[PDB]
C-alpha cells in the first residue's frame, strides 16, 4: 500500500554537507526532509495517500449536462432532446479533466430524470406514469427528426428504456476513442491548410444523445428533463497540467478573459 | 566540475561551460517506436543523422521590458534543413527533441528566465467568439511574443503573461519539463522531450506537439554603460525522428 | 426465488459509490495501451513539483508578472522585514493559487511538511545573507527580527548555490489541519529578514528580487473531496 | 470469487467481490492502487543530484 | 479466439512469382495480403472480429410491430390487439434477415407496452393500475372475437400477465418450424398448380398474438399500445445474399420499384 | 428472505443485453439441425468476397 | 462472555475479619457481597450484562433535528434546508452523549423524509412523486444560495437522491475527527486570550447538510421535512460524567437554571 | 437474476436494527486511537460506583 | 463468511455473517463484546486494599 | 456453475454463469463463438489455387 515517509531523528550537525542549499536552475526540486534544517524525532507515520489517487480524484460522479424535452412544447422545448456529447458544458467535471493533458477511462453513464406538469387550460388531468427512452446515436448514425419516426426503432443503437418511480438507470460505457487516450488539448486544426476549427474541438466527435417520451401525449402535458452524469473508473491519466486560474467562456474553446493571479493583501508584510 | 557539457548530435555539436544538467522531460530519453505500440504498416524512413542535428532558430532581444516568447513545434523547424523537407512529403511523423536555451551575460547583469516546454499548449483568443488565425499561433523560426498586459484584437491571441496565453496560471508552468536560466549561476538550459502524444505517430503540420516558451520572471537590468543588448537563442536537434506514409510534395 | 428484503437506501444514487453496471456496448475492442510519458499516479507527484508563490500580490501587481518577485535591495540601516504572510495554504491569498492551493482545494484536510524554496536574481558580483524564518501560531507574526529568530529559521548565504530550502516542519495538535482558515488549527506564520544587507559593488545594481517556490515533502498528505471554489458560471456554456 | 482488504483505519476486514458481467469495463472502479512515482516530475535530471552535495558544483 | 491476420515483413523481390495478377474468371477471389503489392513491416494485431458475429449482429433487440387497442374504442381500435406474426412490417429487423436465407434461432419477445387517456367528456376520472394479456394462439386454435369470451381463459395458449409500472415482460421462444431453418425467400407457391400465393408468405405461419386489458372498462377509457420486440439468440444463418437496393413496398412481396444502384458523382474523375 | 437491495438500472429494458428468460413453450422439441450448405459465422465471410464497383455512376 | 458473579454459600462466623467495616475516605468503595453480611445459599446466577453496554446503551437510533423545505415557499421555509451539524439540538440523543467526556464512534445518518401538500388557490392538482437531495457540505465548501445553482451539481460532495415510496436511505459516516475522540465537553476558549466562544461548541465544526426538492416546482407545491436519525455504532466511550440533573436552555452552552435534585417527601420516615 | 421475494417488513425502518450501510466517504482513513485513561465499557462500570444519596430530601 | 454465536436464551444457534463493504466503517455493531473491568472506577486507589482487613490500619 | 473469461481489451477477468431453466432456449446468447471459415465464398474453386501461380496456366 500507499503510506507517506515516516520522519527519521537526527542530532546536531556541524558538517561539510549542506542539504539547504540548492540550486533550482534545474528542473530537480529540492528533496530536504524537515529531517535536514532542525534535529526532528522519530515519527511512525501511518497517513495514507489513498484519496488523493487519480482513480479516487476523478472517480466521484459529476453533472455534465440538462436536456429539458416536452410533451406539447411547452415554450421552445420540441418533444425530444438532443445533445451532442462532450465534457466541457460544466466547469466542474471539465475543470479536473483539463488538469490532465490525456486521460483514459471507462465512463458509468447515470440519468436522473424527473417531470414537472405545465401550466396548462386542461383539467380534470390525470396522467399515467411516463416512459422516458434515452438513445445514443454514435456518430454518423441516423438521427430523429421529430418524436415519431424509424430512427426510434433502436435498430442496433444502445438505448435505455425507463419508467419514472425506480432507481436512477445506468449503464458503462468502455473506453472509445481512436485515440489510445481521450484528448483534453489540440494545439493541432481540423485542417492540413490550419483553417477551420482549431483546438479540442476538433477532435471531439463522440455521437448526441436524444431523449422523448414513449407515451403519447396526454391532455395536460408534461416538461421532462434529463440530468446526464459521468463516473470515471479504470482511469490512466497521463501528463499533468496546472489547473485554470480563469473562467470559461466557450465550450469549444480556451478563449478566457485576462484576471487576477492572487486575491489582494495589504501590503508585503501582513499578519 | 558538473558545469561542463557536450552534446553532439549528427554533425553538430553544442558545448556550454555553465550549465545546469539536463532535464529530461518525464524522465523519458526519446527513441523509436516500438513494434508492438505501431499502427502504420508499411517500413518507416528513419533519416538518422540528416535530420538529428542543432538548427538554430532566430535570436531575439531580450531588452527590460520584454514579456516572453514562444516557438511552436515543430512548425518552427518547417523550414529547417533536411528536417523540414521531410515533413512535407511523409503524412506522419515523430521525433523527440533537445531543445538548449542559451543566452550569456556578465557578472554585472542579472535577470532570470523560465525555459519551460509546454505539451498541447493551446492558446486563446482576444475575442471570445473566435479561434485565432494560422499567422498569430506560429512565425515560423521567428518566435512570437509575449506583451506585458492584456491586448485587444479579433483574431490575435490573447497575449498576456499572468495567463501565459493559456489561462492558467504563470507561475504554475513547472509541472511541465524546465530549467531557469538565471544569470548568476548558469547561462543555458537543456530540456530533452521525448514525443509525447496521445497516438503513436501524427502528421507534422497539422498538430503541434508542444510549445517552448521563454518568460522573463525577472526583468534584466544592468548600469548602463555596460552591454544593452543580449540575445536569446534556442538551439533545438531532432532527436529519433522517423516518417511513415510517403506522399507527393506540399501541405495543401 | 430466493426470499430477500430490501434494506434502507436502495433505488439511491450516491455520487460516491461504486458498483457494476452493464455495458453498453456488449464486447467492445479497446484501443491498446501505449507508454504515453509521465503517467501521474496520485496527486502527490504534482503537489511535490515547485510552484512560484505570488508573495508581492498586493493590488497593482495581480495582472503583471511584478506579482511573483519581491524586490530586496542595498539599504543604509538594516532593512526590516522583506515580506511575511501567515502560512495555511488554500486558504492564504499568497498561497492558494499555485499548486500547493488549487491541488488542495480539492481536499478539506492536509497534513506533513511543505517546504519553501527561495531564489536569490541579483548580479553575481552582488551577495547578502537573509534569515528565513518559521514562527508557529500563538504568539502572532514576530515583529522584530530578535523575535524571528526564536522560531524555526534557516540563515540562508547567497553564494554560487542560488537557492536555500525553508523546510517548514509540521507541529500540530491535530493530525490534519483545516485547508480552510479556521482560528482552531492555525498554521503560523512565514517571515523574512535581512540578515546582513545585500552588498553589491558600484557598477551593478542595487536592486535584487527573491522568488520563492512551494512545495510539498514526501510526508505529505490529504483527505475528502469537497469541488473548488475557485471556478463558477452561472449558466452552461454554449 | 475474489477476497480483498477493506480500508481499515491505522491502529473482519474482507470482502468478497464476484464480477458478474463479461466484460471488464463493467467491474467496479479500482481504488485499492496507491501506487506512484514522483520522481519524474519532481526529480526528472539526467545525472542523479545527490541531496547532500551541492547541486552545482 | 477470433483475430485478425498480422502483416508480415518482405524486402523487395524481383522474382517471377506473381501475386498480383489473378484472373477473376472464376468464383475465386484474390487472397492478395498488402505484403504482396509492397514491402511492409512486421505488425502484431491485436484486431478482433468480435462485433462481426452473427451473433452479435442479429442479437440486438428490435421492433417489429405495434398494435394499438382500446378500453372504449377510440376510434376503429377494437377493444383487443391481434396480430399474423411475421417480420415483415418493418424494413429495420427484415433487412438484417433479407440478408440470409434461412436462419434458425430462439427469439425473446420482450413487450413494452404504455397507455394514455382518451379525449372523452367524463370527469372526476380516477383509474386503479391497468393490467394486460397478451395471448399467443399458435396456428389453427380458436380466436377471441370479444373483449370477453371464453378463448382467453388460455386453458393451453401461452399468455403473459403484466401490470402497469413493472419492468417490461419478456419470455424466450424455442426454434419452432417444420423447417430445420427459418425460411426468408421461398421461390414457390403454395399448390402444385403454380396458384394462389406465391413468395415467402406461403411459408409463413406463425400464430397470432391478442392483447386486451384485462380490467373492464373504466368510464373515461384509455388507449394503450403494445410494441412486441424480437431479439434472435443462438443463431446459425446459412446461405448470405445481396441486402436490399430498393425501398419495400409489401409485407408479403418482395414487389419492389427500380432504383439507382448508387448516389450521383459529376464525372469519372472526382477529388 | 436474502437481504438484497436494487442497484440503479434495473427495471429497465436495454435492446443489447443479454439475460436469461423463462421459455414460453417449456420441453419443447426442436427439430433437428442438418447441414445446410454455406453456413455464414461471421460478416467477414461476406465482405472477402468480390463485388463489382460502379465506379462510372453519373447521372443517366 | 459477561455474566454476573455467583453468589457463594458461607455458615456463620465469628471471626477478627470485618468486611462490613470500611472506611469511605479514599475513593476505593466497597466491594462487599451479600455473602458477607448474611450466610446467603449458593446461587448458579445466569444473568448477563448484555444489554448494558456501551454499543447497546449508544447504538439505537435516535432523531437530532428536523428542517423543513417547501416548493414554494409556504411561510418563511425558504426551498432548501440546511442545518450546521451538531447532537445538541435534541435532549434524548444528547443526553446520553453527555454522559461521557469523549466518545469515537461511526454514525449511520438515516434521513426520513416526508411531505404534505399546502393550503394553495391551485386546482385539478396532481403532482408527480418528489425526488429530494440530500447534500452534504463538509467545512469550508461552498454553499448553495438558491434552489437551483451550482453548488447542487455534488461534484465531490457526498449526496443522496432518494425518491418517496422508497425505504428511508441510510449511509455510514466513519470516524471523522481531528482528534482521537469526539469532544462533548471542552472548557477552553477558542482564543488563547480566553476571548470568543466558550465551551464546546469552540471545536465543533462538522459542516452542514443541505436538502432541496430536485423537481421543479409544481402548481400547488409542497412542504417537506426531513428528520435525520444518528445511530452510533462501534463505540468506545471514555471517561463517564453524572448525567444532567437540569433542563438544557441552548445547543452551544451548558447554561442551566438551578434545580431540585430530588422530589419532595414529606418527612426523613416515609412508608 | 435470482429468483427471490420480499418477506413482511423490508421497506421498515427500524431503530434498534443493526444492518450495513454504504460509506459516504470511501476509503477514509480514520484518526488513530490512543488510550485515553479511563475506557467505560460496560454500565456496571459506572453504576458500581458510590454516589451520596439525599436523604433528607424534603422541600426546603 | 464469520460464523458466529447468536444471544441464546440460559437453559441451530449460529448465523452467519459476511461484509459487503470495502471500508469497516460499514460494518454491523459490534454487540457480541461483552468485556468490563469495573476496578479503575470501583477500587482507583494505589495500594490493594484487602475486604476483610480493615481499610485504616 | 460454468466459469468463462469476459471480452478483455489487448494489453479478474472471468465471470460466473449458472443456467437456471430447463429449456436450453433460456440460456443466454452466445457472444465467445468468433469461428470463422471464409473458404468457401471466398475461395469455392474445386482444384486449388496457389497465390503464387497464375491462375491459368
Amino acid at each position: 500500500m500507499g503510506r507517506v515517509a515516516d520522519t527519521i531523528a537526527r542530532g546536531p550537525s556541524n558538517s561539510e554537507q549542506i542539504p539547504a542549499l540548492t540550486a533550482v536552475e534545474t528542473g530537480h526540486t529540492s528533496q530536504v526532509d524537515p529531517s535536514d534544517t532542525m534535529q526532528t524525532r522519530h515519527v511512525h507515520n501511518y497517513h495514507s495517500r489513498s484519496e488523493s489517487s487519480i482513480e479516487n480524484f476523478l472517480c466521484r460522479s459529476a453533472c455534465v449536462i440538462y436536456i429539458k424535452y416536452s410533451s406539447a412544447e411547452s415554450n421552445n422545448l420540441k418533444r425530444y432532446a438532443e445533445w451532442v456529447i462532450n465534457t466541457r458544458q460544466v466547469a466542474q467535471l471539465r475543470r479536473k479533466m483539463e488538469m490532465f493533458t490525456y486521460i483514459r477511462c471507462d465512463m458509468e453513464l447515470t440519468f436522473v430524470i424527473t417531470s414537472h406538469q405545465e401550466m396548462s387550460t386542461a383539467t380534470n388531468s390525470d396522467v399515467p406514469v411516463q416512459t422516458h427512452q434515452i438513445m445514443y446515436v454514435p456518430p454518423g448514425g441516423p438521427v430523429p427528426t421529430s418524436v415519431n419516426d424509424y430512427v426510434w426503432q433502436t435498430s442496433t443503437n444502445p438505448s435505455i428504456f425507463w419508467t419514472e418511480g425506480n432507481a436512477p438507470p445506468r449503464m458503462s460505457i468502455p473506453f472509445m476513442s481512436i485515440g489510445n487516450a481521450y484528448t483534453m488539448f489540440y494545439d493541432g486544426w481540423s485542417n492540413f491548410s490550419r483553417d477551420g476549427i482549431y483546438g479540442y474541438n476538433s477532435l471531439n466527435n463522440m455521437g448526441t444523445i436524444y431523449a422523448r417520451h414513449v407515451n403519447d401525449s396526454s391532455p395536460g402535458g408534461l416538461t421532462s428533463t434529463i440530468r446526464i452524469y459521468f463516473k470515471p473508473k479504470h482511469v490512466k491519466a497521463y501528463v499533468p497540467r496546472p489547473p485554470r486560474l480563469c473562467q470559461y467562456k466557450k465550450a469549444k474553446n480556451v478563449n478566457f478573459d485576462v484576471e487576477a493571479v492572487t486575491t489582494e493583501r495589504a501590503s508585503l508584510v501582513t499578519t | 566540475s558538473d558545469r561542463v557539457r557536450s552534446i553532439t548530435l549528427g554533425n553538430s555539436t553544442i558545448t556550454t561551460q555553465e550549465c545546469a544538467n539536463v532535464v529530461v522531460g518525464y524522465g523519458v530519453w526519446p527513441d523509436y517506436l516500438s513494434d508492438e505500440e505501431a499502427t502504420a504498416e508499411d517500413q518507416p524512413t528513419q533519416p538518422d543523422v540528416a535530420t538529428c542535428r542543432f538548427y538554430t532558430l532566430n535570436s531575439v532581444k531580450w531588452e527590460m521590458q520584454s514579456a516572453g516568447w514562444w516557438w511552436k513545434f515543430p512548425d518552427a523547424l518547417s523550414e529547417m534543413g533536411l528536417f523540414g523537407q521531410n515533413m512535407q512529403y511523409h503524412y506522419l511523423g515523430r521525433s523527440g527533441y533537445t531543445i538548449h536555451v542559451q543566452c550569456n551575460a556578465s557578472k554585472f547583469h542579472q535577470g532570470c528566465l523560465l525555459v519551460v516546454c509546454v505539451p498541447e499548449a493551446e492558446m486563446g483568443c482576444t475575442n471570445a467568439e473566435n479561434a485565432p488565425t494560422y499567422g498569430d499561433l506560429c512565425g515560423g523560426e521567428t518566435a512570437k511574443q509575449f506583451e506585458q498586459n492584456a491586448v485587444t484584437g479579433e483574431t490575435a491571441v490573447q497575449t498576456a503573461v499572468c495567463n501565459a496565453g493559456m489561462g492558467v496560471g504563470v507561475g504554475n508552468l513547472t509541472i511541465y519539463p524546465h530549467q531557469w536560466i538565471n544569470l548568476r549561476t548558469n547561462n543555458s538550459a537543456t530540456i530533452v522531450m521525448p514525443y509525447i502524444n496521445s497516438v503513436p505517430m501524427d502528421n507534422m503540420f497539422r498538430h503541434n506537439n508542444f510549445t517552448l516558451m521563454i518568460i522573463p520572471f525577472a526583468p534584466l537590468d544592468y548600469v548602463t554603460g555596460a552591454s544593452s543588448y543580449i540575445p536569446i537563442t534556442v538551439t533545438v536537434a531532432p532527436m529519433s525522428a522517423e516518417y511513415n506514409g510517403l506522399r507527393l510534395a506540399g501541405h495543401q | 426465488g430466493l426470499p430477500t428484503m430490501l434494506t434502507p437506501g436502495s433505488t439511491q444514487f450516491l455520487t460516491s459509490d461504486d458498483f457494476q453496471s452493464p455495458s453498453a456496448m456488449p464486447q467492445f475492442d479497446v484501443t491498446p495501451e501505449m507508454n504515453i510519458p509521465g503517467q501521474v499516479r496520485n496527486l502527490m507527484e504534482i503537489a511535490e513539483v515547485d510552484s512560484v508563490v505570488p508573495i508581492n500580490n498586493l493590488q497593482a501587481n495581480l495582472k503583471t508578472m511584478e506579482a511573483y518577485r519581491v524586490q530586496v535591495r542595498s539599504t543604509d540601516e538594516m532593512g526590516g522585514q522583506i515580506f511575511g504572510f501567515p502560512l495555511q495554504p488554500g486558504a492564504s491569498s499568497v498561497l492558494q493559487r499555485t499548486l500547493l492551493g488549487e491541488i488542495l482545494n480539492y481536499y478539506t484536510h492536509w497534513s506533513g511538511s511543505l517546504k519553501l524554496t527561495f531564489v536569490f536574481c541579483g548580479s553575481a558580483m552582488a551577495t547578502g545573507k537573509f534569515l528565513l524564518a518559521y514562527s508557529p501560531p500563538g504568539a502572532g507574526a514576530p515583529d522584530s527580527r530578535k523575535n524571528a529568530m526564536l522560531g524555526t529559521h534557516v540563515i540562508w548565504d547567497v553564494g554560487l548555490q542560488s537557492s536555500c530550502v525553508l523546510c517548514v516542519p509540521w507541529i500540530s495538535q491535530t493530525h490534519y489541519r483545516y485547508v480552510v482558515d479556521d482560528k482552531y488549527t492555525a498554521s503560523g506564520f512565514i517571515s523574512c529578514w535581512y540578515q546582513t544587507n545585500v552588498i553589491v559593488p558600484a557598477e551593478a545594481q542595487k536592486s535584487c528580487y527573491i522568488m520563492c517556490f512551494v512545495s510539498a515533502c514526501n510526508d505529505f498528505s490529504v483527505r475528502m473531496l469537497r469541488d473548488t471554489q475557485f471556478i463558477k458560471q452561472d449558466t452552461f456554456y454554449q | 470469487a475474489q477476497v480483498s482488504t477493506q480500508k481499515t483505519g491505522a491502529h473482519i476486514i474482507h470482502y468478497t467481490n464476484i464480477n458478474y458481467y463479461k466484460d471488464a469495463a463493467s467491474n467496479s472502479a479500482n481504488r485499492q492502487d496507491f501506487t506512484q512515482d514522483p520522481s519524474k516530475f519532481t526529480e526528472p535530471v539526467k545525472d542523479v543530484m545527490i541531496k547532500s552535495l551541492p547541486a552545482l558544483n
